[PDB]
């Protein structure tokens, strides 16, 4: 239990978990050279994040180049991501980059490209053109996360309206319109959008993060955007909505897997209720055995100072404690003066949640739901994190070439690391926002063929000694498929390891 | 993982004074340590010996303890920005002559048990004659 | 299991739980006058805390007085407690501490929150202080550096509560070590069956802001998950611009996170850490919770007079409301720092001895009944004495309210 | 749970299990026929026993060959098991079959090696020759099995005794005794024992039922004496008397398995307790993973009815739900008017009493007793059953040669077939007296090196195919070692029948 193990927690002891959980970092002005990456990855990297709602493709292949470059120059396998910019209503390039409003001020609000950027305290843009055919005077337009709101006095002009400011506020360029009002209808993608998605197929990327998705028929329009030349690439749903919770049961089949975007949720749902969905949304994910990441407000104060506050790293804490695979920072590492120190506070964070959670108790908890029958893929792996827990094995090994059963070992929840032999440099990137995996790569034409799997478990068990997990003596677990199954591992074996 | 570089041992007088300074580089990746998160040690080691607690500095420098023979003499401080770490010594005696390390631990408190600490410095002679 | 509990969440639906958990507010310049006192009480205080750090002895002498007319008027019993000052900026008890004691002793408060904690020893000498007119005050140790953690143990059976300083804490440790140790000491106290309270960071943007942050809140929920019986406000209701408002944020944040709890880990963790020739007392006390896990009651009432019974009942964390009929009025007062309690008070002397201990129950079915808790065709769980024990609860009987 | 199992049980299904109990029939007059064999083979005898109490080499020469063919004919494999007469005083021979005795009576005890065959009523030969020197007047010395006894009242010659008759009983012919008195010095294995030990290993017999078993010294006596030639065979203590209860932890541990004789227990403890002794032995041994027997009494009426009783029914269906491996029958089979039915009876009430067990509750028991962590060994036989529980498999095929692992698959008692696919016919044969356990046998020297551990496995699929147990679509569990080490199977994997 739980309660038996807190009582047992010292602050004195140190720690001695390999950390199983996963960290993505969001790139930008601070952290695109190649020696930022290179101290991003050695300071717990998994994941590079491209936010696509700034910067040119030259921009973004800047970033491609320069971590494939990273990584290689380090050995690594990183993954790259893409965030979506998304369906949003949305404004900005401020005339000196900003503008203030008072309350019982008047206000243009324009859909005419001319004032696109030059948007003045009088005047601005909203991206929107369907919006004076929408919003009917009296009505109001939440501008920057609800924060500035403006009621509609009138339809000045064809594509602009003269509208009353409520509170005082300061906007930026580029911030979020949030009309409360729905029949919006808006799409899943953007026409920017697609453009993007073929950019990143197109590239490499080994996972999109689609914002703002509300219903499981968007998932399957991202999909279909990402073409047969990119069936392959994990679509992570952002849920950012009431929408998205609503529906989390379908969209969580239909994606690869989740995030929780916690600020943008907190717009139009309680700080309070946005705890409860958070503690739903990844236990779900947990039992599909599906990934989910925290994103939105993580370590936010460490942007611009040396530590974050303790209220923030509980937050973090929780996160974990909860059930999430990865958790990402955005802008404390893509604009911020302490990337590689915000990084490597995750990582402290991340084992010390680790170790201060009951090792069996989710594993128990996900058994226990599991119905009966299992398949014999599901009982595979099942049983293999419960003899590693039984004979205390120090290292699961799996031999999986598309990452499925590194995943379906990971939902079970061991108490060590999972290595996985692969013989797709795509899966060792893909593996890396699944909790307790480490890849492996086989170059088969390199190599042999390997039909006796023998060369691919000695490259796993040759990291596992060399990176502290195993030692002669210890006992290990092998997962893979026979010589006889259509696909799927459906083997197991217990090895002990020699000198 | 985090490494250790000492500098400032020698001679002097009988009732002198000298500063012993530990720089510090690298880190623990896999635990994301650093010499800012971890607390730091400084042991003696007299001839012929082991190798005994002088004085200890919590992560941040928010506790500190001595041995009660150096109490009223002997300072550890430091600077985590310059990534150091210093001992310094006053009033100092003959039975103060040794070989002195600093040590880092993976905790963000000390000990006074070698054992339990991770890495350290190469070591420096002190010799105090009157 | 949580697990299971967690994926069959809904953000939509209407939560319906009775707010188990209990909140301390310090009073200041925003809220000494009776009509605030009276605005936080119905907005969900159950205990005052007065920080002797700052104020003379007439300033908070208004503070009791103050705090004593506005629950009167309410028909409420408010707690009192006196933080005291510490060694701050080594013994244990500062002349200043002592006379501070004496003046909380001769003024009736209900406890002391003894700041500086180290050792059991200095535990010992505010008991020592506090004397025979003190003696049954409850102490609550402030734990608020290291030698305070390391500690632990035996400060929490000197003490009768513990109180977790969490930013006094970050002082000295990291913070992710203050994670840790929050979790280790409310857990701790949750077996040993005493009374904890996490303190500092709380809510505290919501100052001169009129909503907190969402890391703020989930620190908030995050103490209730971990097992804390209350939580404590320190300049938001003291200095801050909308005391009210986050003694109710305070509300919503607690009974969120006892809805997204589930009910039954708590009292399984703790009935399987016990041994296994149980104690007559320990054993009537879970299996009351037991009894009512098993026949769903809306209410436990127990009849303690020194509330012992009350604190055994919440250790092993039920479903539902605890009602305790007392005669005394400072337990009254007392449990207001207890999880999920509620005492309703019978005057021996203006009212008939109950004797039979009778009346007394039917004192607590009504209340749980006006309260909203019962409802006639529901069973509760009664706990009491019988006419011939020595001098702790030993009887329990189940009860089907009936129209009356 | 049992009692929730309990309510859940109809009279008029019929059942669908398969018979995992054993029964061993000794072989005697109304069977030793090869026909008659072939009719206890298919009536589903597995072991046949040979009581080497009576009986000449030339006789169970006879039998051995007997079932040899018989089983050669039906393409089985039968073991064979070799029952010691044992350290037991006998009663020589009586003339016209039978002599009866009323109290009051006297009737002389020689050791003269005369008379053997002889007889009476007046005079008659027993097995021990210092019998004058140890019994002293007044002692009481108890003939048959304590049913008759007798006081020494005369000194008479070096070589016979005078006795009191203090019965009403008649004898029957060479009978047993088991006189209280001590100064017995009690031999472990006779000359006679000895010599037809030798010509069962000699003639190549599976198991020893070694009688008489008190001491753990004694099965050790036993083991040494069966040379290099019989380190193979498999000892069963016979447990029946007071001492074997007394020492049954040593025994278990020097033993390959135990036999419960209940009559023989009887004679010594009160009812009530041989029901609880057996209870404790049958446990112990589920609990060591080795074989135990349930031996005398066992439908005892069927030698001569047609049907037993009701109480006896009961007594078996009891050894069976008490963990018993195997039942044997003893003089319904060897001289009884209706061996086939007798035998068929048992392997429906067999059936029955399976099938009315909770499925779950032994491999519980034993796995909650097991020390954590767990051998790899132990973790791997433990963990197949739990997956075969998990996957509803309808067969659990074990890869082994000598038998180890299929006897410690079957400890964790899973509730499908173990077919067990050896190199060994002496393993065929040892494996019948382990539950739920069927052989197949692979001809090493008639096919291939099966290096790959393939056609085994096809073997063993095959069969269950045949046999009934699987069909295409159902899952199996298969069990063996990796082509990397020897010694102990460390592998597993969960297979689809395909067809």
């Amino acid at each position: 239990s739980q309660l038996q193990h807190n009582i047992g927690l010292s602050i004195f002891e140190p720690v001695a978990k390999h950390r199983a959980n996963r960290i993505i970092c969001t790139i930008g002005p601070s952290t695109q050279s190649v020696e930022a990456l290179k101290g991003l990855m050695k300071s717990g990297m998994s994941v590079a994040r491209m936010n696509f709602s700034h910067g040119s493709y030259e921009y973004h292949q800047t970033t491609i180049n320069n971590v494939r470059a990273a990584a290689a120059e380090l050995g690594l396998h990183i993954g790259i991501a893409l965030d979506t910019k998304g369906p949003e209503i949305r404004t900005g390039l401020f005339k000196d980059g900003e503008a203030t409003y008072a309350p019982g001020d008047t206000v243009l609000v324009t859909t005419d490209p001319a004032f696109e950027k030059i948007g003045t305290k009088e005047k601005f843009y909203v991206d929107y053109p369907q919006l004076p055919n929408v919003v009917r005077p009296g009505g109001l337009i939440y501008v920057d996360d609800g924060v500035l709101t403006l009621r509609v006095l009138s339809k000045e002009d064809d594509c602009t309206l003269k509208c009353h400011v409520n509170n005082h506020h300061r906007l930026t360029d580029r911030k979020g319109i949030n009309l409360p009002g729905c029949e919006v209808d808006l799409p899943a993608v953007s026409e920017k959008d697609r453009k993007d998605l073929q950019f990143g197929v197109e590239q490499g990327v080994d996972m999109i993060f689609a914002s703002f998705i509300r219903t499981a028929d968007q998932v399957r329009e991202v999909r279909a955007a990402l073409g047969e030349k990119g069936k392959d690439t994990l679509i992570i749903s952002k849920i950012e909505n009431h929408q998205g919770v609503q529906n989390i049961d379908a969209i969580i089949e239909a994606s690869d897997g989740i995030m929780v975007a916690r600020g943008d949720l907190g717009v139009e749902i309680p700080a309070e209720k946005v705890v409860v969905a958070q503690m739903c949304i990844i236990s779900k994910c947990n039992v599909a055995g599906k990934p989910v990441i925290c994103a939105t407000q993580m370590l936010e104060s460490m942007t611009t100072n040396p530590r974050p506050t303790r209220a923030e790293v509980t937050d973090v804490a929780n996160a974990v404690f909860n059930g999430a695979d990865c958790v990402m920072l955005s802008g404390e590492t893509a604009k911020g003066k302490y990337p590689n120190e915000v990084v490597q506070y995750m990582v402290r964070i991340c084992i010390e949640a680790q170790s201060a959670t009951h090792d069996s108790v989710m594993f128990n908890s996900i058994k226990n739901l599991q119905k009966i029958p299992m398949s014999p893929e599901e009982a595979v792996c099942s049983s293999a994190v419960s003899s590693a827990f039984e004979v205390q094995a120090k290292a699961i090994l799996v031999l999986s070439n598309t990452g499925r059963s590194a995943r379906l070992i990971s939902k079970y929840r061991p108490n060590c690391p999972i290595i996985c032999a692969t013989t797709r440099l795509l899966t060792c990137r893909q593996l890396n926002v699944t909790r307790s995996v480490e890849s492996v790569y086989y170059d088969v034409d390199a190599h042999g063929e390997d039909n006796d799997r023998e060369k691919r478990v000695q490259l796993g068990v040759d990291w596992a000694k060399t990176k502290g997990y195993v030692s002669a003596g210890d006992v290990m677990v092998i997962v893979h498929a026979d010589h006889s199954v259509k696909g799927y591992p459906n083997q197991t074996r217990l090895v002990r390891v020699r000198e | 993982q985090v490494q250790l570089q000492e500098s400032g041992g020698g001679l002097v007088q009988s009732g002198g004074s000298l500063k012993l300074s530990c720089a510090a580089s690298g880190s623990n990746f896999s635990s994301g340590r650093t010499f800012s998160t971890d607390a730091i040690g400084w042991f003696r080691q007299a001839p012929g010996k082991e190798r005994e607690f002088v004085g200890g500095i919590s992560w941040n420098g928010g506790i500190t303890d001595y041995v009660d023979s150096v109490k009223g003499r002997f300072t550890i401080s430091r600077d985590n920005a310059k990534n150091t770490v210093y001992l310094q010594m006053n009033s100092l005696q003959p039975e103060d002559t040794a070989v002195y390390y600093c040590a880092g631990r993976d905790s963000w408190y000390f000990s006074k048990v070698p054992d339990e600490y991770r890495y350290w410095g190469q070591g420096t002679q002190v010799t105090v004659s009157s």
